[PDB]
């Protein structure tokens, strides 16, 4: 008998990322009786992307999940599968100028206030702690500061320490990291609120000679950032959950398509434990 | 067995047969080449049936994938047609005339994978 | 020093001396004394010994037990909703994403077990395919705990958890499960971590459950009385829980 198909198109179809994404998709779709073509370009791609997404509109499946490669650029396609009756949702990537039925992807204040919590884990309740910032105006970098921010106020009595950015030509984090803790002798940790910050930051704390006598809270599993991790110059690092984000999304489908008609994302901890 | 890839290759070409039937009347405007397009189309549409009333658990996806992108196609096609009849200007048709081979081609993308799968035992 | 009193449960239970811990820590960072049985007032349950207090500008901090006529500044106290979805996040650790549950729900109508529900079945509903399955508790009429978890698992073939929306709930379920002999086959998640819930986790019957956080509410409420004491205000606040299963028990 016929199960309705949900289409999955990834950024790469090949990253480990997206066949995490693959596999929950996979769970939620025999849970409700579905299938999941997975799809995706070998090269990131506007165009590959666009095209698959064609493809799956043209073949009337039941639902679209996809990644956006570029904003702006899917809003037309999107509305178009919408308005043949097709639900579109948007994984990890959003399009939010559309008719998107939702946007799958991490709750990053709430990924803030879980690092908050794990810094009050690592260094108690006293002191005071810095934050590294690549995009001091980039929305889900906000929205860790303002998680982040929230728990700490709330739940302890740390000094959050405020630094200037400017110098450093909107700045590379080993260069912002100096600054921070030139500026201050006693900084008990440091919140990186990007995978690069905290790789920055982590070098630049080992420069100065200041390994564990400040911690260090980032985001995103990287080599460097699990090996830091390994080695005690990070303590934890929060990392997104693909798997989840693969099941929701298809759960979503269904659930429109079933007509029971959200949506963000969990994150992990990952400290020396976790590194295996 | 080879009966089945027969037919594809059959429906392939019947929706290749139907595009370049398609391209033609609307540059030229030939009455004839618009229901030669449309005999392809039919008989495309009808071979795929034939196809499904077999169908594997498997196939039956790519045959419901391949029913319904050339369901897109004619209607692209037969919007195309409809615009350029009331002699809008190519501007106006320009969009339903490349989605159509776009969707034309994505047939012949369902039936390569039809095809590849009617390898069996 | 501002000078604070804490008036406790009793100082009978190792939670009511998490409470002092708590409170005592946020007292040295704030520069306060504790005094656990003036500047300020935090205590468990009184409406207007709470507004005579507070009529002379005395701040009260009731904790654990709200007392919500008063005007007490703040109530500190756990989140039920969140302890609610804490508990559906460990229930699907415990059994995965599809299978059948069922609830064992002693006050229908009380707040924070309706609360607790309100957090499960959200959380239940956007993180799985879980079944809530629906069990009619008037023939165990209003209802024993131990009765209704029989009809649950008499009834239903394939449950895999139950959810306890309290601790009588959650040392009736496991009863129930032991007698009925499906210890193991049904898992149990519930609240609050009495004696017996602590022996049915470390001998495998009960899974997991979600504890208030003692010693952060003492903390918190000390941190309220001095903001409003040094008028910094920052001026309700709900507290977090713990998850204690089988490992974390030593």
């Amino acid at each position: 008998p016929i199960k309705p198909k949900i289409v999955l198109i990834s950024h790469i179809k090949t990253n480990p990322y997206w066949l995490d994404i693959k596999a929950g998709a996979e769970r939620a779709a025999k849970e409700r009786g579905a299938v999941v073509e997975f799809l995706g370009p070998t090269t990131a791609s506007t165009e590959d992307g666009l095209k698959l997404f064609d493809m799956a509109t043209s073949a009337k499946v039941s639902g679209i999940i996809t990644y956006v490669q570029e904003e702006g650029q899917y809003k037309k396609k999107i509305n178009s599968a919408m308005e043949k009756g097709i639900p579109v949702v948007t994984i990890a990537s959003d399009e939010e100028d559309s008719n998107r039925i939702a946007y799958v992807g991490t709750d990053n204040v709430l990924a803030g206030q879980v690092a908050g919590k794990e810094m009050v884990k690592q260094i108690g309740t006293s002191g005071n702690v810095a934050i590294v910032m690549g995009g001091k105006n980039v929305k889900n970098q906000k929205e860790r500061v303002e998680g982040f921010t929230q728990y700490i106020k709330s739940n302890s009595n740390l000094k959050i320490v405020d630094t200037d950015s400017s110098d450093a030509m909107l700045l590379e984090a080993e260069i912002i990291t100096r600054k921070i803790l030139n500026r201050n002798d006693n900084i008990n940790a440091l919140f990186c609120t990007s995978a690069l910050d905290g790789i920055g930051a982590a070098r630049a704390v080992k420069d100065l000679n200041y390994k564990d006598r400040v911690k260090i809270i980032c985001f995103d599993d990287l080599d460097d950032t699990l090996s830091n991790i390994r080695n005690g110059l990070v303590s934890a690092t929060i990392v997104q959950k693909s798997n989840e984000m693969g099941y929701r999304a298809v759960n979503i489908i269904m659930d429109k398509i079933e007509g029971k008609s959200k949506s963000l994302i969990d994150v992990n901890v990952i400290n020396k434990s976790d590194v295996d | 067995m080879l009966n089945n890839m027969l037919i594809t290759n059959e429906i392939k070409q019947h929706v290749d047969s139907s595009l370049d039937n398609f391209n033609q009347y609307i540059l030229n405007g030939t009455p004839s080449k618009k229901e030669s397009y449309n005999n392809e189309v039919i008989l495309a549409k009808q071979k795929i049936g034939n196809l499904k009333k077999n169908s594997d658990d498997v196939n039956q996806y790519i045959l419901r994938d391949l029913d319904n992108t050339l369901d897109s196609y004619i209607e692209s096609s037969k919007n195309t047609i409809s615009a350029y009849e009331n002699k809008e200007g190519y501007v106006f048709y320009y969009d339903d005339f490349v989605a159509a081979k776009n969707i034309a081609s994505y047939c012949d993308a369902y039936a390569s994978t039809l095809m590849q799968n009617f390898l069996e035992a």
